[PDB]
RNA sequence: CAGCUUUACAGAUCAAUGGCGGAGGGAGGUCAACAUCAAGAACUGUGGGCGCCUAUAGAACUUAUAACGAACAUGGUUCUUGCCUUUUACCAGAACCAUCCGGGUGUUGUCUCCAUAGAAACAGGUAAAGCUGUAUUUUUU
RNA sequence: GUUCGCGAACUUCGUGGACAUUUGG
């Protein structure tokens, strides 16, 4: 299985950041995540393309759309990798 | 490289010189020496003083390498003086712990059989020669007929297929092979197979029931806490009470008899079981265990892994399929030996004395009591007394140089590792002994009385009190006297079993004899009477055996199985050899200080 | 202030996984399974912890040659001479470990160890009080007993989540010498009595809720965690859920690859018992009986994990232990089914206001943790306590109450 | 059926760099002499060898606990039973030292079996051993 | 093993006690 869903699925909790296909920044708790990273997220701010930015509660994203995400530098140090 | 040859030359020079291993002669000069010496009849070298020292030493050494009913004759090293002297036992005795259980109880199981068939079982006679005499025997014994069939039960090919060839040897063998360490037999591994057989074998002996359970209240703490409580179980032990006695309750306010409800019996079983609850004021009192029940199925039977005597419930292969089916051949027994006690549990391990691996305690620790005689009961009890007591004392030693060693070592004037028979060497000490209690004699004030060959002290003639006042000696050497006596015993036991007029099972029973009688037999209790407790413990081991022996319909004068009794005896000389050679000393340093 | 924590740090055994990053995850919840580890007497479950704590850690101080080898247990949770001395788990002396997952996703996990022995059901109530999850552990033979119905019952009142750890296998293997179907009846039987004590839930091996466990010998499987281990090789990923549920059950599987009919021809032993019991038995067998070198061989083959030179000179208990650890790894299986279990927190709230009555918790603007049990742990007291809402500082000034 | 390392090699040039060490044995024996002994070894010190191993020595704390030894005998002083009185010699219980009988660990030597190079690899080829591997909505049709 | 007592067919089985020693001549 993929190293990186794993990653994905640790940072569960954490406050992760998030761009899509649009090139629309979201920063939130993530709250869940599956194989496909189909990713749930609460108290998450979403910032335009273009510049505004907008609040909103409980995000939901498809990993298709999704582009990168960025998770806390804590998860580098342990448990996945070894 | 010359830095290394510096470092090595360094290590070599400072301290250490070769001291050179000296070889191992021929037997035959050493009968030769011994002969010799028999000639000569007194010397009084210093040397030859000297070296008697250790005498009591060399007969624990004798008797520690006594040939067990399994062997024929027990081919030992011996360190020897250049006269004929001090001729001593090297080698110390030591088994495959298991191995020797099995062996042991195969002898039992033989000793039973024996006890089936024959009817009028002829008792060997004490003291076994002419005392007044002095028959000795060592040529004769030499080319003697064939030594007859010793104590081997027959072996079937089929269930203890894989012992058969080598149980039943002098070491015991396993001795040359992967299966154990080397010749210096300290370290010993095994496979399966044989293991299970072994433990097939003992099972007659070593039937100690090993759910820990059972030894609810029976547990070395669970005793420590009866002692240092005063209190007892009908089966346990009991002492002097560890603390003084005191109690004046007073009846106070709280304890009154109008106070609390006497409901409960409270039993002395209880306070030991819960020694901080029921007991007032524990002082020095352990916490016992508390453990869990035992399901478990043992059988005797052709089929294996099926439900027996339970109650029946309600209503790409995967990963094993047809690798295997489910039990392999050996599974069966595997199991078991799993499940058992310490020694076979276990496919490896150290080597112990045979002076070590006790086989009675394991059965006096199992809880009897029940449609045994009072007797027996009694001797139990004894027992655990005895081993509970060393329980709570136990011993630390440490750095120490052995003496033997250093004798083969530095010494001369010794020739060292002449490989005698056994019986051969006991013969040699035998003789020796008596020669030294002459010598000794001799020292002293010149005596009227004079030795028995067979050690029984006794005047010639012309009794006075001047002569009682002068040859009253020491206690020391009447114990010395008495323990040589014992040895000459078994020995001459041993010699008898070598020559005809005898057998290998009354040998095996004469040496039960000698040990669980010393009391009747010699008296060492007149000299040194801590040897009585010694007794006491021998003749409660015999009365142990004999129960356990005698399920049977056979009842009667044969049974061997002397191995506690035994090792007693070898403790009981350990105990006593340190000061028999100081006397020793003291007694050659007469002139000097 | 940063000298004392680090010879604090110092005084103590360093851990496999890094401390840091279970401290990280701490300051997140749902990160978090408060486990009670509970039973009835000698279950088991002080030496399943135990198991567990060795997994954690590299390397423990007190850990001595024999218990490594696998003789006696090294109940890492006994602590207190009392408890040594004595054979039971008297207090609740929990242990804090983070823990991968099959897919590992990590969690740092609250073990609190429960006594048994029924006269300290006080600390077993303390552990239920504190811990979301409770491991039920029960010895297979001893059965359900009515304790651990008991205490299913007043776990159910909590509330709580019910993982279950039939603790002992080797015992009917070994001790019972059940055959293997006998043995799988016996499983199906005690699980119907779980469940019969049990209200709402059905448990059982699917859907992770039963972990089955042997921990004399040290080996704990759920069977997820088996089919992840020793049925990926075999089959393929999209078809791994529907294997898993075919396992247990009244199910046969026939010579097809790759189906597994029901019922039946022939030969009988159900998929339960071919998949997993038969072959637990298998490596029990050839463990304790069978030349060395060919179960070398094997393990070679039929598990991919090597006996080690050393270990081949073992004794018996000890290399079937060695066996058995090499096949089922350092315990995750038991996490994934203890993560499986925990809903969570739609329960979560439900037993807060079964502790301290119904309403609507405040997160920012106060903290509040139940003081749950004094404690003497270094010697000295502490109070276990749980914090619920908010996050309490050193040095902090606070309130209180006894309840 | 693909790849990389590791040995046997052919014949290389030949660097080159790695690794191999510039070579020092492996066994055992009722062979010795010498230390050092519950295992621990935390934490510190001070070495080799890289927030860390390996040796050392220093206490801490461990439990010792059941088993340096699945073993158990014997002395002595003191206290207390009890023989009783007296000597041994003891009865039967404590406390603290000692005594044997055995034991491992490494250091070294010495004595009988098993061995056996003085270098090898680069570039790939041959042979074996070890790990990783099918398009219709979330990855690459 | 050696004595004394009691139960069953002097003799033997089932059994309850008691069994140091020398210096002080
Ligand atoms: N045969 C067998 N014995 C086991 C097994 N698990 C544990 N035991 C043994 O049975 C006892 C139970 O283990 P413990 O850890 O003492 O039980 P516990 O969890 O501490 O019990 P509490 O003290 O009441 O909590 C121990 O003596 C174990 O060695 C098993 O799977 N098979």
């Amino acid at each position: 299985n993929g190293i990186p869903v794993k990653l994905l699925n640790e940072a569960q909790g954490h406050i992760v950041s998030l761009e899509l296909t649009t090139g629309a920044t979201y920063r939130g708790k993530l709250v869940e995540s599956e194989d496909s990273m189909n990713v749930q997220l609460r108290d998450v701010i979403a910032t335009e393309p273009q510049g505004a930015v907008t609040h909103m509660d409980q995000i939901f994203v498809r990993g298709s759309q999704i582009k990168f995400i960025v998770v806390p530098d804590l998860l580098k140090n342990a448990p996945l990798f070894k | 490289k010359s830095r290394k040859r510096a470092k090595k030359m360094t290590k070599k020079a400072k301290r250490s010189n070769l001291y050179t291993p000296k070889a191992e002669m021929p037997p035959e000069h050493l009968r030769k020496i011994i002969n010799t010496h028999s000639d000569m009849a007194n010397t009084d070298k210093k040397a030859f003083l000297g070296a008697l020292k250790y005498l009591p030493h060399a007969i624990l050494k004798l008797l520690e390498n006594m040939p067990h009913p399994w062997e024929q004759a027990k081919e030992v090293k011996v360190l020897y003086h250049t006269s004929g002297a001090i001729t001593f036992v090297n080698e110390t005795p030591r088994v495959i712990e298991p191995v020797y259980t099995a062996q042991w109880s195969a002898t039992w199981i033989a000793m039973r059989r024996e006890k089936r068939d024959r009817t009028h079982f002829k008792r060997m006679r004490f003291p076994p020669f002419d005392d007044d005499e002095p028959p000795l025997s060592y040529e004769q014994h030499i080319e003697n007929i064939e030594p007859l069939d010793p104590i081997n039960l027959p072996l079937d090919s089929q269930d203890d297929e894989y012992v058969k060839d080598w149980l039943y040897d002098s070491r015991p063998l396993e001795e040359d092979s992967k299966k154990v360490n080397g010749t210096s037999y300290k370290k010993w591994s095994f496979d399966l197979p044989e293991m299970s057989n072994l433990y097939r074998l003992s099972t007659p002996l070593r039937d100690e029931v090993t759910d820990k359970n059972y030894y609810y209240l029976f547990d070395k703490k669970s005793f420590f806490n009866g002692k240092a409580l005063n209190n007892a179980i009908p089966g346990g032990p009991k002492f002097e009470p560890l603390y003084p006695r005191e109690e004046e309750e007073d009846y106070n306010e709280f304890n009154s008899i109008d106070r609390v409800i006497f409901r409960v019996p409270i039993r002395s079983e209880y306070k030991v079981a819960f020694p901080h609850l029921y007991n007032s004021r524990p002082r020095s009192v352990r916490i016992p265990w508390y453990n869990n029940p035992v399901s478990c199925i043992i059988q005797n039977d052709e089929e294996y892994d099926t439900p027996a005597l339970f109650f029946d419930p309600s209503l790409f292969a995967p990963l094993l399929a047809e690798e295997e089916e489910l039990i392999l051949p050996n599974t069966k027994d595997a199991m078991s030996l799993y499940h058992s006690p310490f020694p076979f549990n276990r496919t490896k391990g150290k080597m112990v004395r045979a002076q070590d691996v006790a086989l009675a305690k394991k059965w006096f620790l199992q809880h009897p009591d029940e449609e045994y005689p009072v007797k027996v009961k009694v001797s139990y009890q004894k027992l655990l007394k005895n081993y509970v007591l060393n329980e709570l004392h136990p011993t630390l030693p440490t750095n120490h140089n052995k003496t033997k060693l250093l004798k083969s070592l530095k010494n001369t004037k010794y020739f060292q590792q002449t490989t005698i028979d056994w019986v051969e060497a006991g013969l040699q000490l035998c003789r020796q002994g008596h020669n030294m209690l002459n010598l000794l004699i001799h020292r002293k004030g010149l005596t009227y009385l004079h030795l028995d060959y067979n050690f029984n002290l006794k005047p010639t003639k012309t009794l006075t009190t001047k002569e009682r006042k002068k040859s009253r000696l020491g206690n020391s050497f009447h114990l010395m006297r008495e323990l040589l006596k014992m040895m000459k015993l078994i020995v001459d036991t041993h010699v008898q079993f070598r020559l005809g007029n005898v057998d290998a099972f009354q040998l095996a029973d004469g040496i039960h004899y000698i040990l669980n009688h010393i009391g009747q037999l010699t008296g060492i209790y007149r000299y040194k009477y801590k040897v009585m407790h010694q007794i006491r413990a021998c003749k409660d081991l015999k009365h142990i055996i004999y129960y356990k022996f005698n399920k049977n319909l056979g009842k009667g004068p044969g049974c061997g199985f002397w191995q506690p009794a035994w090792r007693v005896w070898l403790n009981f000389l350990r105990g006593t050899i340190p000061l028999l050679e100081r006397y020793i000393g003291n007694l050659i340093t007469r002139q000097f200080e | 202030e940063h000298t004392i924590f680090t010879q604090l740090k110092k005084n103590i055994p360093k851990t496999r996984y890094n401390r840091d990053y279970m401290l990280s995850m701490a300051n997140i919840p749902e990160r978090i399974i408060n486990v009670g580890v509970i039973g009835p007497l000698h279950s088991g479950k002080t030496s399943l912890m135990d198991l567990l704590v060795i997994d954690s850690h590299k390397r423990i101080p007190d850990m001595s040659k024999n218990v490594e080898l696998g003789w006696k247990p090294l109940r890492y949770l006994d602590n207190l001479k009392q408890e040594i001395d004595r054979g039971l788990s008297i207090k609740l002396n929990g242990s804090t470990l983070l823990c991968t997952d099959l897919e590992s996703k990590s969690r740092m996990i609250n073990f609190l160890d429960a006594p048994g022995h029924v006269n300290f059901m006080d600390e077993t109530a303390v552990a239920l009080a504190a811990s979301d999850l409770v491991l039920i552990v029960i010895d297979v033979v001893e059965g359900v007993t009515f304790v651990v119905e008991q205490l299913i019952k007043q776990s159910i009142k909590n509330n709580v989540a019910m993982c279950f750890v039939i603790n002992k296998l080797d015992r009917l293997i070994l001790d019972l010498k059940l055959p293997p179907m006998d043995a799988y009846l016996k499983l199906n039987h005690i699980i119907a009595n779980i469940n019969s004590f049990t209200k709402g839930n059905v448990f059982s091996p699917i859907d992770n809720n039963i972990i089955f466990a042997s921990t004399k010998l040290g080996f704990t499987f759920t069977i997820k965690e088996f089919v992840s281990y020793y049925y990926a090789h075999s089959i393929p990923s999209s078809k791994i859920d529907d294997f898993t549920t075919r396992l247990w059950g009244s199910v046969y599987y026939h010579k097809g690859n790759f189906r597994t009919k029901p019922f039946e021809n022939v030969e009988k032993y159900p998929t339960f018992v071919e998949f997993i019991l038969i072959p637990l038995y298998k490596i029990f067998s050839y463990a304790l009986s069978m030349e060395k070198d060919k179960l070398k061989n094997l393990l070679r083959s039929n598990f991919r994990v090597n006996l080690s030179q050393e270990a081949l000179q073992y004794d018996p208990q000890p290399f079937l232990k060695h066996v058995l650890q090499l096949i089922f790894r350092q315990q995750t299986g038991l996490v994934d089914a203890i993560t499986r279990c925990y809903q969570p927190f739609e329960l979560f709230d439900n037993k807060t206001a079964h502790l301290s009555i119904p309403g609507k918790s405040t997160p920012e603007g106060t903290l509040w943790a139940h003081v749950l049990k004094t404690v003497d742990y270094g010697g000295a007291e502490w109070s276990l306590v749980r914090i619920y809402s908010g996050l309490l500082k050193r040095g902090d000034t606070v309130r209180i109450l006894d309840t």
